[PDB]
């Protein structure tokens, strides 16, 4: 059998770092939608890194630093994004919590308030896997590892696009990009081109214990996060491979 | 891959883009601790056995640091296997068991610290950047705990709740990321055999072998945690490892001198 | 006069380490009983060490380490037992809290949720008293020191036996063991044989400020913890020596 | 001001009482680190530029610590300016932006630590009381982050939400309070000019000038954060500062030797 | 425009260190008044240092220590005063919280309970400004910096006197002291004699973003803190200079 | 008591079982810091008195560490007695007062650190395992705070809320558990007398005495905290202590040299 579900009533939301990079134009509508969601769900909001992590890679790689050194440096940018977002929701009782509090005390903090914010990056730090000079375990991977370990009700990834395409919709081959309403983690893992989610996310999905699907939706369209949290199909659905019992 | 192109890709593309990955693969390579050796002291192999096994090794370490810079990691052992049994019987996930195992390896690191304090060798967090102790002839070595920091974010194995990345992986990845020159696993066996020497009588000793050869022999999970074999083949700095018997007096010292005691496992 | 009662509405429960060592057979019925107690009391649950602490003593003593070194090493095992127990109750809003939070912030955390879990070992650490090579201030002592300092309503000790006998009911002289429904800390302190509670517990009881009695009950029998929290006599009552004003 | 009178005032009067302030002003003066030099390494000036600028300075620092005790602080830079833009656009107060900037300066201090670890120079918190490293010939220097600890308690500027006390103030006040002997700012310009050399062609170099003279020339906010000028005039221990170009190889070393490279700004 | 108000429903109260120095005679009536205020406001209570900080100045100055060394040493005394006060209110659910929790998580903690206690001293520490040998950024300054950064509804300073006079009412020239019911921070900054509030408080008021007025009231008279929190004029009003929009 | 029997008892019996206690009493004895000396610097006796008392002792410590390894603990003093008065008047328990006292002893340790930083002597947590500083001739000493870690778990006295285990107990138990060779209490009196020298004129000096003799003379709570006398009789490593006058220049140094200054209190 599977491990038990520690927090079966939890809903986890991951905010893309490059969504935050857009500034108030995107954060304010997002903050308004999250305010209205507070009475409806028990939310753990996790933030990604964004462009600032590409700059530290640019500097770190130029200095020749190993992937174990760049991993935690990029994590800092995701934490700072979480502090910004939590600050905008402080009047509603939301604050940022550290990785130790998420791992061991999430139950008390969601009893004290409706939602909390944290960093989506996992604590792999200087023990990151070797191979690629770019840290593989990034924000998408960290959020799913937590959501599945807790046995949460779901994980929703908020992006700056409608979902996953057959090619980069903002890249050189954007003319051939075809939207994918639904896909499986295994099918994605066998394609070569770029993606909007970490490739490590597909690996941990292959060993997932509880979460059956993850939906990628566009946070730049008000209402889709709300609809996705109710199971409405408004983006790309990724089937992890887990079946019921 | 020019830097202007790498920086252009780092700002325009997703990190998953193969061209960005290729551009980053051409970056320079810096070794943080190129002159250090990482050593794992086994939990059940050594530390759980008491003074008979720990005191001789403490003496070896004290004498060895006169000529070798050492980062000494600790295993977990018996108490960790008891915690895994309790938690696993309750149905707790691998991430929770991972947190329990760290407590055991931390205990063992403390006990070695009690014994090594009068010799100037501390127990530390952040062994890879413990710059002061690793630059003093009076010290030249530190002790750390062997479990990695994944904790609740531990990646589960394909089946079961036992954390797949434990003290062998924790110590190895430290050596890899800081560009150390040597990785030595101190167990209670002479090295790799064809069959398990504990449970098989007609086992043959293997002095040297590659990861690919181990898997073909069905030896992927024998004297090392099998995920380490894959980490080894992906490593940038530590391309081979050495497993030695810590219960043989002087085995550790002779390995630090370049003698071919034990088994050497090569990435390729 | 006495010091004031800081938290007069608190009930403290100490879970024996060797009860946890029995595994799911004993923890699951215990977890079910605690779930039903959450709406009835304001609970601080403290866990002991158990057999794993005997193993570190075996190793530590063989290495010749002083009692000051073994004390904190054994404490770690009690903390790990607390993490296991709290994890089973996370869905109900319970989590593990550290010694600093217990000492200084218990009031806020029991306002946020109904109950919390912590380590019963006190922070004597490398300042443990000399004399015996076995650390004297263990889980029973730590729990009573807290309960009495807070002026709690009571302290209940949960064991793997019905109470205190005249001899070890699982030892060589188990044929002569006679159950003791009620006793005083002074009477116990003057006997020589073994006991199911720390001998240091009897010393701190002699100087107790508020708690008048501590009941030892069998956690392997569902319902006795619940009955003991209402003052029902279902185990061994230990009179500390404190009288009313 | 006798001590019996000072202690009588310390117990009878409010700390705002001028007579108590005057009595305290006569107290003895103790220097904690009288033989150390504080150095700021610029974020955008240096660290953001990569190996071309960082590696030469790492080499200078490694050689300089043989003869000079150094406390090396780091600036923030590009990533901090991006955070200020995001937060400022949201209307967040200066105290919140101050917390965001510390994260950048901390990153830069870590990256220098990765490079300096093999030389025995650590990254530390509490550089002013890092007694062990600053007393060893094998070390004799430490690295710290440049932002001050005010965080949400940051005093806002007269207008805007940009924290007015940043890495120039953080490094300077450390040198001042611990009674260091020298303060050196390492930028990407040769020093102070009459006009901005980046945006003006007919600028004239200024080798030496006082705070009062800078303000009269309209140069209060040029190569240094302007609040530092006022902190400088109120300083007890560090009464002048020196700004040098870190992209010139050897400039830092020559400043530590007493050569008049760059610009010297005097309190009076 | 101004920065947004992070916690517009917050009320901040600063308790003078020399009020706590008076002992139970003053603390017990104060504790009773705060108990009755808990259901009425969302309170952040901050404590000052007091006489113990003058003693460490006496010793520190005699040792020749710089102002950067004396600043954090005095802060410790304000923290200890906060622990004493919070302990008296633990039964009502109040506890002491550290500076990091105040800066980043005040929203969650005031959702868990009605009020919390903290140190009024700001973390300037060894980065204190030079000039005076007495640390300038003390308890009054730290409390206003927080209250204004959060955009709170107000800040009330509780003293051992009725308000600000034209001279020290307990000093050599107490015969000429004239009570000031209302004043401006600029007017005060241009006078030379002593005051009951930090002179640095007037500087940060000149750059204030939200708070328009701060009232200084006598905590030794039960009811004035309660009246001041409702805007009743029972002490000295200090106009900061901020006007509405 | 063979180990097989000890391990059999450790797993079958309660820790209260006399046979298990007896078996554990036969275990080997390891000293962690056998060559160190623990010294307490009094709060009111010394530190509260200012430069006249602190500066000479700082000089003594700087010169003494050339030949003696030192762990220097600090007392609390005046500010702690004020906190006890406030809290006690409110009816707060001993455990709360214990937390307040630690803050005072920590302050005093910091102030000594400010003065000793330029000499390479740090203020540390975990003095007993501060391996690096205690193995360097440039350092060879550390400073720590004197209060024990019991905090809210402090055992109350028979009567009153004043914590019975304070800085004398904190420093002594550190010396005992780490197997140090010497314990020196630095007060403001020459040593033990028959009557209180402060409040009695016809007092006679006592150079040497046992714990039992002190109690018979009604001197159990005189120059030391009386619970320390009982801790002394139960000690495994530190079987005697020495009380000296810190206001006499050179008294500390002469005690470290073996001169019989002050009073020696023996366990038996
Ligand atoms: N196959 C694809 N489908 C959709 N988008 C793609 C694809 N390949 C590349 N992209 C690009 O990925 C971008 C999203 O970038 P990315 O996922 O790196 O940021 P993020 O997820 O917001 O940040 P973080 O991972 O730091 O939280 C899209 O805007 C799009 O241009
Ligand atoms: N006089 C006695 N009365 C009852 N039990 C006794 C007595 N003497 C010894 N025992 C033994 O003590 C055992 C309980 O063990 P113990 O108290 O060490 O564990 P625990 O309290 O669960 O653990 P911890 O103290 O680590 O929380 C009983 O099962 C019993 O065999
Ligand atoms: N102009 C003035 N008006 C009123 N009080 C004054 C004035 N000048 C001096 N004082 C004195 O200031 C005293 C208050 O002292 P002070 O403000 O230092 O303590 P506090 O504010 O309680 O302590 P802390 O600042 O540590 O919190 C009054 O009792 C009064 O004697
Ligand atoms: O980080 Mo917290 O643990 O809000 O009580
Ligand atoms: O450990 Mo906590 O302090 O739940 O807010
Ligand atoms: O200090 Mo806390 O963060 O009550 O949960
Ligand atoms: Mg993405
Ligand atoms: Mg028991
Ligand atoms: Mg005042």
């Amino acid at each position: 059998k599977r491990p038990i579900r520690l927090l079966p009533w939890l809903q986890v939301v991951k905010i893309g770092g490059r969504v935050m990079d857009r500034g108030a134009d995107a954060i304010l509508p997002l903050v308004e939608e999250l305010r209205k969601l507070l009475p409806e769900h028990r939310l753990l909001i996790l933030t990604g890194a964004g462009v600032r992590a590409r700059h530290v890679f640019s500097v770190g790689l130029d200095l020749g630093l190993p992937v174990g050194s760049l991993a935690p440096l990029a994590a800092s940018e995701a934490g700072q994004n979480g502090h910004i977002l939590a600050a905008m929701l402080a009047s509603e009782g939301v604050s940022y919590v550290e990785h130790p509090t998420v791992a061991d005390q999430l139950a008390i903090h969601l009893s004290a308030t409706r939602a909390v914010v944290g960093s989506a990056f996992p604590p792999y730090h200087h023990h990151e896997f070797p191979g690629s000079r770019i840290p593989p375990h990034r924000a998408d991977t960290g959020a799913f590892l937590l959501a599945d370990a807790f046995g949460a009700a779901g994980l929703t990834i908020v992006e700056n696009v409608d979902g996953i395409y057959t090619a980069d919709p903002n890249g050189p081959d954007r003319g051939q990009a075809r939207f994918l309403p639904e896909t499986s983690a295994t099918d994605l893992a066998k394609s070569e081109g770029p993606l909007p989610v970490d490739r490590a996310l597909l690996d941990v999905m292959a060993t997932a214990r509880h979460i059956e699907r993850v939906q990628v939706v566009n946070g730049l369209v008000p209402g889709r996060l709300t609809a996705a949290l109710r199971g409405e199909h408004v983006g790309t659905l990724i089937r992890t491979g887990v079946r019921p019992a | 891959n020019s830097t202007a192109e790498l920086e252009e890709l780092l700002m325009q593309r997703s990190l998953t883009d193969p061209q960005l990955q290729a551009a980053a693969a051409a970056a320079a390579d810096f070794r943080i601790l190129p002159d250090a050796t990482v050593i794992k002291i086994g939990g059940q192999s050594v530390i759980d056995r008491g003074r008979a096994a720990v005191y001789p090794l403490v003496d070896e370490i004290v004498a060895a640091r006169k000529n070798h810079k050492l980062l000494i990691g600790t295993g977990a052992g018996t108490r960790a296997r008891h915690l895994y049994s309790i938690a696993a019987g309750l149905g707790l996930p691998a991430g929770v068991l991972a947190q329990l195992g760290s407590s055991v390896a931390d205990q063992n690191a403390a006990m070695l610290g009690q014994l090594l304090a009068k010799h100037g060798i501390p127990v530390v967090g952040g062994a890879g950047l413990s710059a002061v102790p690793l630059s003093l002839a009076e010290v030249n070595a530190v002790v750390f705990s062997g479990m990695p920091p994944y904790k609740l974010w531990m990646r589960p194995a394909a089946e079961g709740v036992i954390p797949p990345y434990r003290t062998d992986a924790g110590c190895f990845l430290l050596a890899e990321q800081f560009g150390c020159k040597q990785m030595i696993f101190v167990k209670d066996e002479d090295g790799l055999y064809t069959a398990n020497p504990k449970t098989s009588k007609d086992a043959t000793f293997i002095p040297r072998i590659s990861v690919d050869e181990m898997k073909a022999k069905g030896l992927h999970d024998s004297i090392l945690e099998f995920p380490v074999l894959d980490l080894l083949q992906s490593a940038q700095h530590v391309r081979e490892v050495q497993v030695v018997n810590g219960l043989v007096p002087g085995n550790l010292t002779r390995a630090l001198a370049g003698e071919h005691v034990g088994t050497i496992i090569t990435a390729s």
